């Protein structure tokens, strides 16, 4: 040969394992896909410069390295580790904005749907994700290091850099992989003129999740669809307990205004064409105004004609 | 067991189908990519991992059908 190496790999910055390298073949051909202080040097020749430090592998893995790569991230596709690692590095060029104690993602790369994604989630009291690598991303976005989680978030969500993608979409995605740390609930009564009534319940973070209606009115309406025993079946809303209440919609033009006061905390905007690239805005209700964050950017109305996708709500006590 | 996807379509499924298995179905008559599938049932997304029985979608369930912005 000419150099002996021995670098430590890693797919979890927990555990490692020696590999003994040459510089005679690039990193990609002796040990595959690898990562150095956020950089792919897969395709560069062993430097002995780089002798004993540590590499985040993303391909080639071991049979141990797929047992950690399960632990911490859960069932992911054969391309979600290049993918987080790539998303990464795009990341760090973004740049979250904190004005008044409030985070928000300044404009970059058609991201605007992250910031509508990230500023609700801020919002969201008591939840907590299940998978480790989230929940880890997510204390550390929480702490003033948003780079992990958007980059993750967007990895699970499938989400390609640089193009526009649902805000409402992600929104769930991510939740899907989360729970609720207090008590929720959401009692639907259901019937059928042949079978009979039968109540259903679900706790949690789905009792305060629904993709749907926008309004809480349109959510305690009754609804009809088919029974299993081919007949008309019925549905309503008869208890509902909870922290928040978030109810996600199509992009819906509706006039939100400061004159009745109206009862959600914050909602999604959806502003263009539906079919073109539109612009994510998040909105809040301090004081006795809208307080729109546009990527960074901040204003206040007291009207909004807008596109409304996702609304947020306190706390619902609800029974009948 | 046949189930509906909202326009209305019915497939015929089984309980232990992924949720891309269905969406792999809905292309097939449809023609929408299943990037582009946002399915909805009792208000709930629908994660391609997970099967119809965890959902609990039983008999002539009815799955809404949302497509990925921008469309
Ligand atoms: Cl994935
Ligand atoms: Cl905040
Ligand atoms: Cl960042
Ligand atoms: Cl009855
Ligand atoms: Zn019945």
């Amino acid at each position: 040969q000419q150099l002996t190496i021995e670098v430590l790999v890693t797919v979890d910055g927990v555990n490692f394992r020696t590999v003994v390298l040459n510089n005679k073949n690039t990193y990609r051909s002796q040990l595959g896909c690898v990562f150095f202080n956020g950089a792919d040097i897969s395709d560069t020749i062993p430097d002995e410069k780089q002798n004993g430090h540590s590499l985040y592998l993303a391909d080639n893995l071991t049979a141990d390295e797929t047992k950690a790569l399960k632990e911490l991230y859960g069932p992911v596709d054969p391309t979600f580790l290049h993918r987080f690692y790539s998303l990464k590095a795009a990341v760090h060029g973004w740049k979250m904005v904190v004005c008044d104690k409030v985070r928000s993602l300044k404009l970059s790369d058609n991201n605007c749907y992250l910031n509508a994604v990230i500023m609700t989630l801020d919002l969201l009291k008591d939840i907590k994700f299940v998978i480790p690598a989230l929940q880890h991303a997510f204390m550390k976005h929480k702490g003033g290091d948003s780079t992990d989680f958007i980059a993750l978030i967007m990895a699970y969500g499938n989400c390609t850099f640089g193009a526009p993608d649902d805000a409402s979409r992600l929104l769930h995605t991510v939740l899907a992989k989360a729970e609720l740390c207090c008590s929720a609930r959401m009692v639907w009564r259901e019937w059928c003129n042949v079978c009979g009534i039968k109540d259903v319940v679900l706790q949690g973070l789905k009792a305060c999740c629904y993709v749907g209606v926008q309004t809480v009115e349109d959510l305690r309406a009754r609804m009809t669809y088919v029974c299993q025993c081919g007949g008309e079946r019925h549905r309503q809303l008869v208890e509902h307990t909870t922290p928040w209440l978030l109810l996600s919609g199509t992009p819906n033009e509706k006039l939100v205004t400061t004159s009745t006061a109206p009862d959600f905390v914050a909602f999604n905007v959806f502003q263009g064409i539906e079919t073109a690239v539109g612009h994510y805005v998040h909105a809040r209700l301090k004081g006795g105004l809208i307080l729109k964050f546009d990527s960074g950017t901040v204003s206040k109305t007291s009207d909004w004609k807008c596109k409304v996708t996702d609304v947020l709500f306190p706390g619902q006590k609800y029974s009948s | 067991m046949r189930i509906f996807v909202e326009l209305t379509i019915t497939l015929e499924v089984e309980p232990s189908d992924t949720i891309e298995n269905v969406k792999a179905k809905i292309q097939d008559k449809e023609g929408i990519p299943p990037d582009q599938q946002r399915l909805i049932f009792f208000g709930q997304q629908l994660e391609d991992g997970r099967t119809l029985s965890d959902y609990n979608i039983v008999k002539y369930s009815t799955l809404h059908l949302i497509l990925r912005l921008p469309r």
